RNA sequence: GUCCGAUUUUUUCGUACUGGAUUUCCAACGGGGCCUUUCCUUCUGGCUAACCUUGAGUCCUUGUGGCUCUUGGCGAACCA
């Protein structure tokens, strides 16, 4: 019934319809980029500042969907990149965060682990660099009161990130609120 | 340390830092379940069964490439046994040890051993009554326990 | 430390060790007070003019006053390659 | 078995510091010591410390900057009402124009100079001068 | 001694160290590929294995266990990984 | 601004007391609120959408019940 205000939920905004038909843009090109892309549509993106001359896409896919989007994150997020000239491209699962139950904030029936603050952060995190996984972490608390954690990505293929690093802290710290730095193996 | 040795061993596993992985593997989780309930189902202990998928399958784990611990699965798929396997050795154990002084009586060290397992079968037991996992009554008793292993 | 009128009491105050911080005190007589030589303009040793550590007797005494006095050079430039922090 | 962790903490920083050493090893790593450490950082007794992500309970390396005298733990966590303060702080605090006696109380965990202020109390944690 | 690096022990000293006592505490063992000269068949092992693992068929053995890293049967392949 | 012993001891020189709202002029601190996926849980009051609903009306490259007004039910959300 629709090639274009489909592939897409809720009606607003345009820079997502902008993408959306760079989505059915390779839609044609039957056998495999026809294949897994009609499943996968998306909710919402925002655009945020970088350091340098660009900005950021926060393609914020749902999250039974985030298995598909994987898949393809490799091949897409390129093309994506190939179609947005100054335009780091990230997925990234939204995922529902519950409060801490509380005597006030209370809530029946538990409350799982990964609805938790610290475990969704956690996870926006191994999002916010997909491939590449990370083999340590550290925070670090300034002689002054403030936490800096170091994230530790693979030597594996980091090429397809090398350069969208810069990019990845203010994403996280738009989101969050908390300071981001990267580094590797040695 | 050790709970009825003096010992002070530390010899254990090292699981690591990897809740995801390996990028060598590729066999997806559905068809290693199918490989656990077809071991399971020759009668197999959840133990011996990762022995044999961390030796001749190249799988590392359970918890990572299927998001579920063995024994887990088992219960899923009604390969859940009568009692548990630590119980369960413990009670075979027990049996074993009892059946060795019913001939020779004099083997003082053998009672002091049968003291200790049983303790521990005792103590175990009281956990899994604890959280519901065998019944509120149920408790080891002896001259039955023999029956209990088959 | 000050007083009332913020004027400055108390007799005197002590060196601290400058690998432990710690007070030198004034029986401490294994306390060590080491004056390096800055060199200007190519070899000659500037005369009255030091870079000066100070080692504390405990320092000493655990046999740390080579090693942690080696760190201390490295870092205030006069060494090169000598300590490393990594080990 | 351990007991405290916020007890093996503070020893371990304790001793290194004894020893001349400006860093130590915390294993295992409970927000309790953290915050702990916040507050024994807050006046600089420490410097820099940082938390070791082992997919476990953690680690944490802490720097020493000398001034440390004793930072310690008082077990049980004893109920201390809010003129009890007074009191512990007469015990085990070298002098009236320093040190501290950091608590748990329903408002976080804080020195007793803080708590003074916002007029709160509970269990207590320990002590640092 | 006194004062060094403890968030970046060398790598020479951490490998030197027990498996426990790292830095963040990490196997030292591996997987072997392993096939004979005869057959085709990419059968993964374990470096401890403590089962006398096989070929899918051909009632061949490919290592027997011991007390510590399993021991590849004579004339066989391997690749780490 | 003046009680009051006013201090090294010279003249128009300096050691406890009170007044102070708001300056953006630095500092510390403490109380109360919000926003960031976050006032939840119970109840009641308010404002009513949507929702089928009776009755009068149109549109359809399709009975499509889409749109409107009309009767009385039923009260998401929202605010307190
Ligand atoms: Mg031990
Ligand atoms: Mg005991
Ligand atoms: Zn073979």
């Amino acid at each position: 019934s629709a090639p274009q205000a489909k592939i897409l939920s809720q009606a607003p905004t345009e820079l997502e319809l902008q993408v959306a038909q760079a989505f059915v843009e390779l839609e044609n090109s039957s056998p495999e980029l026809k294949a897994e892309l009609r499943p996968l549509q998306f909710k919402s993106i925002r655009e945020i500042d970088v350091a340098g001359g660009k900005k950021a896409l926060a393609i914020f896919v749902p999250v039974p969907s985030l298995a598909g989007f994987h898949k393809v994150q490799t091949k897409l997020t390129r093309e994506l990149e190939k179609k947005f000239q100054d335009r780091h491209v990230i997925f990234l699962a939204e995922r529902r965060i519950l409060p801490k139950p509380s005597r006030t904030s209370r809530q029946v029936q538990k409350r799982p682990r990964s609805r938790t603050l610290t475990a969704v952060h956690d996870k926006i995190l191994e999002d916010l660099v997909f491939p590449t996984e990370i083999v340590g972490k550290r925070v670090r608390y300034l002689v002054g009161g403030n936490k800096i954690q170091k994230v530790l990505l693979d030597s594996k293929d980091v090429q397809q990130i090398d350069y969208k690093l810069e990019s990845f802290q203010a994403v996280y710290n738009k989101l969050t609120g908390k300071q981001i730095v990267f580094e590797i193996p040695s | 340390g050790r709970m009825h040795s003096a010992g002070k061993g530390i010899s254990s596993s090292a699981i690591p830092y990897s809740r995801n992985a390996p990028a060598w593997f590729k066999l997806s989780s559905e068809s290693v379940i199918e490989q656990i309930v077809k071991y399971a189902r020759k009668g197999l202990t959840p133990s011996q069964i990762g022995v044999l998928l961390r030796d001749a399958h190249g799988v590392t784990q359970a918890r990572v490439i299927t998001g579920n611990k063995i024994m887990r699965i088992l219960k899923s798929n009604g390969l859940a046994p009568e009692i548990p396997e630590d119980l369960y050795y413990l009670i075979k154990k027990a049996v074993s040890v009892r059946k060795h002084l019913e001939r020779n009586r004099k083997d003082k060290d053998a009672k002091f051993r049968l003291i200790l397992i049983e303790s521990r079968i005792h103590r175990l037991a009281r956990y899994y009554r604890t959280v519901a996992v065998l019944p509120p009554n149920w408790k080891y008793e002896s001259a039955t326990a023999s029956a209990l292993v088959n | 430390m000050e007083n009332d009128k913020g004027q400055l009491v108390e007799l005197y105050v002590p060196r601290k060790c400058s690998a432990t911080n710690r007070i030198i005190k004034a029986d401490d007589h294994a306390s060590v007070q080491i004056n390096v030589a800055k060199v200007d303009e190519e070899g000659r040793a500037i005369p009255g003019e030091y870079v000066t550590y100070a080692l504390s007797g405990y320092v000493r005494s655990r046999g740390e006053s080579d090693d942690s006095l080696n760190r201390l050079a490295q870092n205030d430039g006069l060494l090169k390659n000598v300590w490393s922090y990594s080990r | 078995t351990r007991s405290s962790v916020l007890a093996d903490a503070l020893n371990a920083i304790n001793n290194a510091e004894k020893t001349g050493k400006r860093q130590v090893l915390i294993r295992p790593s409970s927000k309790v010591i953290i915050k702990f450490l916040q507050v024994m950082q807050k006046h600089g007794y420490i410097g820099e410390f940082e938390y070791i992500d082992d997919h476990r309970s953690g680690k944490i390396v802490v720097q020493l900057n000398g001034r440390l005298n004793k930072c310690g733990v008082i077990s049980p966590r004893f109920n201390v009402k809010i003129g009890d303060i007074e009191k512990w702080t007469a015990n085990l605090l070298p002098a009236r124009q320093f040190g501290y006696v950091i608590l748990t109380t329903s408002a976080g965990i804080m020195d007793h100079e803080e708590a003074r202020r916002k007029h709160v109390s509970g269990k207590i944690l320990g002590f640092v001068y | 001694v006194l004062v060094q690096d403890l968030l970046h022990p060398t790598a020479a000293s951490e490998a030197r160290k027990h498996k426990l006592k790292t830095l963040v505490q990490g196997p030292r063992s591996y997987f072997l590929d392993v096939k004979c000269p005869g057959c085709l068949n990419i059968t993964t092992v374990f470096s401890h294995a403590q089962t006398a693992v096989t070929c899918e068929s051909c009632s061949t053995i490919l290592c027997t266990p011991t007390g510590g890293k399993a021991k590849l049967s004579e004339g066989t392949s391997f690749r780490r990984k």
